[PDB]
């Protein structure tokens, strides 16, 4: 599932502040993405990683 | 800036740091009202900070402006990372000081073996992570294209040239996409990627702006 | 891949220390699983997961 | 266990820990020379600790004895935690006394409603990790096959039953498995495992230890 990969930052280098399902605390934790590429796990806010991943 | 030294206060005075309630990406401000920014770090209601040192501490010396457009190049592709360039207009034009200038766009190319300053506020850890208060610098030269192709297979295309240090040690990294390698007083690139940060093999790969120069300027004076 | 998926417990209620490649820091790190369940990203030894995921 | 409380140095003598370097799961004393513990916690190399209270402090009143063999059950299916049970026979018999006995194996199931003990020294914390020094306790009753089945639809065998509460806030939780859930003086469950901890409407699920008696017994006889 998307839920399930862990946070990728991305070859791109910038730092912007997203969001990801963490399995572990089984919630949304934040995350600075480059940008770019990644995955799936990657949300704009908490609540919208909470209402396709929580 | 992995494996940088702290540039100083104002010496670097076209850098500027683009913020959206955090520093995300950096820029370089060609003229009084326009900024050269990655395509990537493009956002919606973007702040620009001019005159810029300590991006945690506001001095009271700095501008912040807001940007009233940001045009993307018509021709960038997410999937590539081809034409990586955006252009950013503020609401109101800078205030040009000892603390705020703009640099110089290029008329012709760089060669390979120039060394060029590349600055930024970014990670400052190839391993793990450490964010600087203080606008960092580095000097690094501008690779072969060969020398890119080779590190980067099939990834590098025209508008796109590589630079540091294939022993690694020293690159650009996350937090620094957007910003400026000058070379001798000129814009030759944008930081863009490149495979973690100062990973031997894996040197930066920037945005090749002298093959820029005349979409900047059809879209200024448009604009 | 199996080494991006996160670490995973599982359902059961050991706590056996093992490890995962942290795709962040780009290094195996050690996790407790439950016993059963969990993913593929779950190696007996750092040097395990070094040598497939490393 | 969360929602728990400290039982109190030596006032379950039958808990034992089961160590390679460090705990990993719990497991009950039933004679001199027999641990019993969950199929899942099967290792090679086992040490097994016996009146034990601060599992990080060594008190020097404790016994570390080594695992001669670990008897796993024959149809335990790791897919599906049925029949998750093993049997620890000790290389060199414990010496019982007022920190270390045998708990006595059950005749009778249990019925639902039934208040037992459970105890370990695993996570206290629902959310998040919090690993106690000393042994904690939890007052649980077992709850109705049909409470069991609806928590866990399709999960739950006749060789398993869940205890704890549906509201959540109290439950045994990872670093507990293998250990006691010991009602009216007899072994009735060992922990296996759950969703999550302390959830709501996701109590424990406990291996039927009523159900294992003979094989526990001829196994026992046979080895
Ligand atoms: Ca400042
Ligand atoms: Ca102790």
């Amino acid at each position: 599932e998307v839920c399930s990969e862990q946070a990728e930052t991305g070859p791109c280098r910038a730092m912007i502040s997203r969001w990801y399902f963490d399995v572990t605390e089984g919630k949304c934790a934040p995350f600075f993405y480059g940008g770019c590429g990644g995955n799936r796990n990657n949300f704009d806010t908490e609540e919208y990683c909470m209402a396709v991943c929580g | 800036i992995v494996g940088g030294y702290t540039c100083g206060a104002n010496t670097v005075p076209y850098q500027v740091s683009l913020n959206s309630g955090y520093h995300f990406c950096g820029g370089s401000l060609i003229n009084s009202q326009w900024v050269v920014s990655a395509a990537h770090c493009y956002k919606s209601g973007i702040q620009v900070r001019l005159g810029e040192d300590n991006i945690n501490v506001v001095e009271g010396n700095e501008q912040f402006i807001s940007a009233s457009k940001s045009i993307v190049h018509p021709s960038y592709n997410s999937n590539t990372l081809n034409n990586d360039i955006m252009l950013i207009k503020l609401k109101s034009a800078a205030s040009l000081n000892s603390r705020v200038a703009s640099i110089s766009l290029p008329t012709s190319c760089a060669s390979a073996g120039t060394q060029c300053l590349i600055s930024g506020w970014g990670n400052t850890k190839s391993s793990g992570t450490s964010y600087p208060d203080v606008l960092k610098c580095l000097k690094a030269p501008i690779l072969s294209t060969s020398s890119c192709k080779s590190a980067y297979p099939g990834q590098i295309t025209s508008n796109m040239f590589c630079a540091g240090y294939l022993e690694g040690g020293k690159d650009s990294c996350q937090g620094d996409s957007g910003g400026p390698v000058v070379c001798s007083g000129k814009l030759q690139g944008i930081v863009s990627w490149g495979s973690g940060c100062a990973q031997k093999n894996k040197p930066g790969v920037y945005t090749k702006v002298c093959n820029y120069v005349s979409w900047i300027k059809q879209t200024i004076a448009s604009n």
